[PDB]
């Protein structure tokens, strides 16, 4: 009888879950991408010349 | 007669519901982890990361004091 | 303090009250003799503790039988409101001709027991909906006490017509007549049915030779566990009104299903462990309810849990968090944190833990609709009517009772799925 | 001189106060007898040379009340400071603020009336009301109202326990909390918030005990409060002022909801194996996992921060830790407050309770900060409140007790005004 | 000043580290209690005046891990430096580098993060990963990757144990080893190789014990490592520099896989009957039977050699032994390095362990050499890898774990690039 509602819900949620799986893939790729102090010592370099 | 056919149909409905719950909760938890990691990404990516070491004010100090010396 | 008065009704309610007083005596260390070897008892010279328990009924054979069994000396000889004719499975008999002349004996005795206390926080009724006496007489007592005392909270441990068979031929008539006068003046109807009670004593408990005293002991252990959070200490205590608030968001959907735990096989009572995750498994298991309505065929408007025993609060927190996490849409999501939790600090007699789950959900509406269906069937075709109509009742009231039941259930169902 | 009063109203506040006093006696050297084999701030004179605390345990439900009056700590409290009701507030605000509040309010006011008459140099109040229940919401609101309309000039530091982020011991928490926030604004001059999730995480994966319970939680809060009040109790190197707390942590009277933190929380089993340096503790100090409440340190831009050092602390490690935390980018402050740091040194180490998971160490630090992250707790409470208010739930439980319906909304956008200001004050220029 | 960190990842590295620390305590005078009745490099401060090592024992299979945490050496290690997995890597590289590696990598990085924060003057890393198993291959590869992408500037000396020449405790050794060699190139700045056959021969016909076992092997490796780290631990005559080790033993960043040797390895039963002169030991020093790894001394033309003298050593016997070894034709050096000898004198004799086959003698020397013979081990590993890759074996075990197939080949010709350079650098002009 009334099952097609829950079947289309399952299809929706499965597309959305695999879609956020794609999301996760994209974000791990960008993390791997981004995976790729001297000012004070330069002041020290200035001290000597002055 | 039809009452047992309805019984079997409702066993199918119970299985189907139970399933929908499993997958809905998987979806939630997956999304929560994904949002966690995405916010970690947006804060780890610095706003001065392109110039990994730039400090332009002190670069100006550098150049002007070099001219001075 | 925060008193209770235990009025009974019908042979069902009488037996259940007898065994409930048995359980509470055996828990508080009270003999059948009435000593200690006040939230429920009263002081009596000579060192006695009398239960302020009133037994009213239209027949005395029940009265005699409850006096005869053990723990009979508990009830004092005035609270035996004696009926001599019997309503004879007739709501008209039990509610109009014999009601309107037993009301006032019961009024004098309930004023007796009510002035006996200082603060009567709540009542206590156990009766039937199908038996003429139980149903009519009981809902009439409810109407009367709710007429004079509008500030108390009303509570009925109510048995309904059984699904597979009707216990008395006019179960539908008496049941709709009881609910029609139950909805507005009864504040918490714990719905129980003899058949589901049979199921829970049969399935996981090995009981092959059951008895009415046994079902009474089961439901009385549950009835003691629902309120045992009151008379005892605890890290996080509650009452009848914190429970009522956290249970009803509307004054109508206030009928509750109840379960109590733990309950396992005895021959297998050693092989299993015994932990609070196992308690959650035990009663969030569908089959552990005491009503012929699997709640997972509906939705939980809200649900409350009351622990017994001293373990941590990390427990109850992860408890209702985990259960909401998977059986979310088994609840209703339009209300935040729909599970309430409290702790009583004392474990049961001889065991380690106890848990009582109470639920304001929308799966008893089908129980109500099956009652109304049986009613309407016998009702248009006029089955078993002169017993009600020759005793100063008209079917205009039957029509309105049926329609009122239907109105209740229509709200139940639309509140099941109301979301925003 | 300095005396401080503590109300422990509700069932949460009363147990927090039970632990507070059970720790205070063992710290000051008081045995539960009321006998002792400085204490000026907490302990009074009885003419026989012994001490009765200046605090009141108030609650509608009398269960924990007879628990304390027939437990083991009976000899401390005065029978005048324990009043019981025979009913509850049903977890709704109206039964604790409108119906059952009125006959207890004047008794509590007379008791604290005479108690503020008793002590000479009152300096502040501490209201302990877990708002989740009807008492800790409504009766605590009314208590704070009366405290502010009678006393007024004196500071009030509320350790209110909100409804937890997603866990809850009651369903009608969202109503009776938003309604208490109204009175919580004006009356609670400074409000140090509490929630449950963070102390649960701390007790589970910080002391390595596998079931955290409320007695341990209240003991731990009492230890935090001991680190708080040590400065006034015992003598320190650079003593701080609790009225300086307000003038330095309240940049605007609109932003005074503040959060806290404590270090070190470590078992003896890792205390024997850790060095726990003065500079090292200042890192776990602002650690986001160490956080005591549901606030994110990088959510809020710190507007004011007070550090409470106790034990063997030398000032220059403190001063260099301030430098390193202000250097590294993981922390940031509001631009309008270029220096939002205030520190207080104390030569009293934390005292130890027998039977506690807590470890004795040389140095302890307690953080208390006015930031802008708390608005997330605010909006999260508003979540549940709107989800319940949109559908009429439990409305009758509130209106059938002398309450009008519009107070729900007025409190909702009242806390929304906090959320607005808390993000309007902490921006750039 | 100089501190050195040691990871013992896998089941081989973890037992090697068990023996390393069990020898380090008995040498420095530390009892297994953590109590001692210099040590700067290995032993830290706990504020109670006692020592916890700066090392982490990491392994997917938790067996040896609970072995060490409920054995007799529990009092040394910190509970923060022992993390366990509940599964393995199935001896394949993909399960240790792709699937199960990722949730342990960040925990290990946080532990060494805080540990490098703990010690002040870090000078080098020592990765102990027997590559034969999935953990010691993949998780060790990923650990070295993260170490090099976070630290970078600091030297890394890997004591990796390859799949043995023909013996093997696993069949899928050829896959998960060639794949680790890729990361082993860049990350392991200098890689002192290990194999099993040569230490087996040494333990059998050098200490005269007739069954050599892994506990004896790890003890012996720990003795070699003691001779290695004595220069920084204790004061010597002409102290050497571990960053001089790199600048003198890495003529090109392409040739940094180096082998070792130790003298004397003799029982007491022949130590009482032998003279064991300073010049005499320098002969067994370059003895090909004494060789510690599967390398042939006359296969490689020595490009760099560091000698580690410890005990009562006078420099001129050292200088004359260098002369005699450079005179006789049996040894030869690369023409481009006319002088490829670096020596380091140390006045600390080797300490003795109770219950060891090893004998106490006056003079000990340890050889560590960058030569071109290691390419034979390389080609010999390539033998098994190609023999398995030509027929599809265990390919599913690798690809069903987030791994592509081409990495097998890319690692094969990666190690082939080493074999090529190692013979292109050591020719005439
Ligand atoms: N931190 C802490 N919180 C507590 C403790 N005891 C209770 N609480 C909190 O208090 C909340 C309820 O607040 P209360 O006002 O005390 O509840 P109540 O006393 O039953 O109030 P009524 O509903 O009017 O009877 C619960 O949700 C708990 O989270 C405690 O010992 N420590
Ligand atoms: N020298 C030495 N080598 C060892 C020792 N223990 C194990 N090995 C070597 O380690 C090799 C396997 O490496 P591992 O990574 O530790 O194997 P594993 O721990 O089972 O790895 P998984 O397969 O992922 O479970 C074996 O072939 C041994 O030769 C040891 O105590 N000393
Ligand atoms: N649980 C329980 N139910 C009972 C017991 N005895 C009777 N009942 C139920 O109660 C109903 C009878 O109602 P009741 O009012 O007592 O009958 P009446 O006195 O003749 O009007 C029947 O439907 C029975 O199923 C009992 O001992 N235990
Ligand atoms: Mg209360
Ligand atoms: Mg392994």
């Amino acid at each position: 009888e009334l099952k097609q509602k829950i079947e289309v819900e399952r299809r929706q949620q499965m597309e959305i879950e695999k879609h956020v799986v794609d999301f996760q893939k994209k974000i791990i790729e960008k993390r791997s991408n981004i995976g790729g102090k001297q000012i004070k010592i330069l002041e020290n370099r200035l001290d000597k010349a002055n | 007669q039809g009452s047992l056919v309805s019984w079997s149909g409702d066993i199918k409905d119970e299985n189907y519901w139970r399933r929908k719950f499993d997958e809905a909760r998987h979806a939630t938890k997956n999304k929560k982890s994904q949002l966690l990691q995405l916010q970690d990404k947006l804060n780890e990516v610095s706003d001065a990361k392109f110039g990994a070491v730039e400090e332009s004010p002190l670069m100006r100090q550098i150049r002007i004091l070099e001219n001075r010396l | 303090m925060r008193e209770i008065v235990h009025i009974q009704g019908g042979q069902c309610g009488n037996q259940i009250g007898a065994k409930f007083w048995e359980v509470i005596s055996d828990e508080h260390g009270i003999d059948p003799t009435g000593t200690y070897h006040n939230v429920y008892y009263n002081e009596a010279t000579g060192g006695r503790y009398v239960p302020r328990a009133i037994l009213m009924d239209l027949e005395p054979g029940t009265m005699d039988s409850v006096r005869a069994g053990p723990f009979g000396q508990l009830f004092r000889p005035d609270n035996f409101v004696f009926g001599q004719t019997g309503a004879g499975n007739n709501w008209a008999k039990g509610h109009y001709t014999e009601g309107a002349e037993l009301i006032d004996s019961v009024l004098d005795v309930v004023r007796k027991e009510a002035e006996g206390c200082d603060c009567l926080q709540g009542f206590q009724i156990t009766h039937s909906l199908g038996g003429g006496t139980g149903s009519g007489m009981g809902t009439l007592l409810i109407s009367k006490v709710r007429e004079e005392y509008p500030d108390r909270i009303m509570e009925t441990f109510s048995v309904v017509p059984s699904p597979k068979v009707s216990d008395t031929v006019v179960e539908p008539y008496n049941a709709t007549l009881s609910v029609h006068q139950l909805v507005e003046n009864a504040d918490e109807c714990m719905v129980i049915d003899n058949e589901a009670l049979y199921d829970i004593c049969f399935r996981t408990l090995k009981l092959t030779t059951p008895t009415y005293g046994d079902l009474n002991h089961l439901v009385s252990a549950a009835m003691s566990g629902v309120t045992c959070c009151l008379r005892f200490p605890g890290q996080l205590n509650s009452d009848l009104r914190k429970l009522a608030v956290n249970l009803i968001p509307f004054p109508r959907l206030h009928f509750f299903m109840i379960g109590f735990a733990p309950l396992t096989s005895r021959g297998s009572q050693q092989y299993r462990a015994l932990t609070v995750p196992e308690l959650t498994q035990q009663m969030f298991d569908a089959k552990n309810m005491m009503c012929a309505a699997d709640p997972r065929h509906g939705r939980y408007l809200t649900a409350s849990a009351l622990f017994r025993g001293r373990m941590s609060t990390k427990e109850v927190d992860e408890q209702m968090l985990n259960v909401q996490n998977k059986n979310s849409s088994y609840f209703v999501e339009w209300i935040p944190n729909n599970i309430k939790s409290s702790i009583c600090d004392i474990p049961p007699k001889g065991l380690k833990m106890a848990v009582t789950f109470v639920g304001n959900s929308t799966a008893i509406q089908e129980m109500f609709k099956r009652v109304a269906e049986q009613f309407t069937a016998m009702f248009r075709r006029k089955a078993f009517l002169h017993w009600y109509t020759g005793e100063g009742m008209d079917e205009m009231e039957f029509t309105e009772a049926e329609s009122n039941m239907n109105d209740l259930v229509s709200e139940y169902q639309q509140y099941q799925d109301a979301t925003a | 001189m300095r005396e401080v009063i503590s109300i422990h109203v509700g069932q949460g506040g009363i147990q927090v106060g039970n632990a507070c006093w059970e720790l205070f006696c063992l710290e000051h050297g008081i045995q539960p007898d009321g006998q002792m084999p400085a204490f000026n701030t907490f302990f009074s004179e009885t003419g026989a040379g012994k001490h009765v605390p200046r605090a009141v345990f108030l609650d509608l439900e009398p269960t924990v009340i007879d628990e304390v009056r027939t437990g083991t700590y009976r000899q401390l409290f005065h029978p005048e400071q324990l009043i019981s009701g025979k009913e509850d507030a049903a977890n709704n605000f109206a039964r604790g603020h409108y119906t059952i509040g009125k006959e207890i309010v004047d008794l509590c006011l007379d008791r604290i009336r005479k108690l503020a008459d008793n002590c000479t140099g009152l300096q502040g109040f501490l209201v302990f009301n877990s708002v989740g229940g009807g008492t800790g919401s409504g009766l605590g609101s009314l208590l704070l109202e009366r405290l502010s309309v009678d006393y007024g000039k004196k500071s009030k530091l509320g350790f209110t326990i909100y409804p937890s982020p997603q866990v809850s011991t009651a369903v009608v928490e969202p109503y009776n909390s938003i309604l208490s926030t109204h009175s919580l604004l004006e009356h609670t001059d400074v409000a140090v918030m509490l929630d449950n999730e963070a102390i649960y995480d701390i007790c589970r994966r910080n002391l390595d005990i596998e079931r955290p319970t409320y007695t341990n939680l209240n003991r731990l809060i009492a230890q935090v409060i001991s680190s708080l009040t040590a400065s006034l109790r015992f003598d320190g190197a650079l003593n701080v002022d609790i009225t300086e707390f307000q003038t330095n942590l309240v940049p605007y009277p609109r932003i005074h909801f503040m959060l806290s933190s404590y270090a070190p929380i470590i078992s003896a089993e890792k205390a024997y194996h850790e060095q726990l340096s003065v500079a090292e503790i200042t890192n776990s100090a602002f650690e986001p996992a160490n956080m005591m409440a549901k606030c994110d340190p990088r959510h809020g831009k710190y507007m004011a921060c007070s550090m409470m050092y106790r034990g063997d602390v030398v000032p220059k490690d403190v001063n260099a830790s301030i430098a390193t935390i202000k250097t590294k980018r993981t922390i940031q402050f509001v631009d309008w407050c270029p220096t939002g740091f205030k520190v207080g040194i104390n030569y009293q180490p934390p005292t130890v309770v027998p039977g506690g998971d807590l470890a004795k160490v040389m140095r302890a630090v307690c953080m208390i900060s006015n930031s802008t992250a708390i608005a997330e707790v605010f909006s999260r409470l508003d979540h549940k409140f709107d989800l319940m208010y949109a559908k009429r739930a439990f409305v009758h439980w509130y209106v059938g007790e002398g309450m009008e319906e519009g107070e729900f909304s007025e409190a909702r956008e009242d806390l929304a005004a906090l959320e607005k200001d808390y993000e309007e004050v902490g921006i750039e220029t």
